[PDB]
């Protein structure tokens, strides 16, 4: 029990890193992805708007 | 550029045509 | 032949006004919930983050 | 873009300018 305690402590530990690891990647990343999210259609799409009326000529 | 591909095709005929038109106008004498 | 020119026109415009407001409604719709939504991303993941930290210590301390 | 609104004016314009040209020298001839 000592030793599956200190493998599940050790290993609670690492998934549990493991977790706290990847919520901040996952936020560095959503984050980080959000702002790509959010300017990529943003721009692509304000270009579109944009293009709607950059053609009105 | 959607609108442009149309419009682009749009206007190069039409000013093709015109263009066209103009030449002939005077060019039958 | 002319009317070819007027359906041009009429396409257009109606695809002009359906642009105006297709090309803003949709950014004002994607961009406004995508900000709205990654606001909320964004703070939940600095909470989130700072409650790591916190964590962090207290493990430390332990 | 410099490129579709400047020429879409100026081949909207060789349009209208052979336009006239036509009727123009449609007219003369």
């Amino acid at each position: 029990l000592s030793d599956k305690l200190k493998e599940a402590e050790t290993r609670a530990e690492f998934a549990e890193r493991s977790v706290t690891k990847l919520e901040k990647s996952i936020d560095d990343l959503e984050d980080e992805l959000y702002a790509q999210k959010l300017k990529y259609k943003a721009i692509s799409e304000e270009l579109d708007h944009a293009l709607n009326d950059m053609t009105s000529i | 550029m959607d609108a442009i591909k149309k419009k682009m095709q749009m206007l190069k005929l039409d000013k093709e045509n015109a263009l066209d038109r103009a030449e002939q106008a005077e060019a039958d004498k | 032949f002319d009317d070819i020119h007027r359906k041009r026109m009429e396409k257009d415009l109606n695809e002009l006004q359906a642009l105006i407001e297709a090309h803003f409604e949709n950014r004002k719709k994607e961009e406004e919930e995508l900000v709205s939504l990654k606001d909320r991303i964004e703070r939940r993941r600095a909470e989130r983050a700072e409650q790591q930290r916190i964590r962090n210590e207290r493990e430390k301390e332990r």
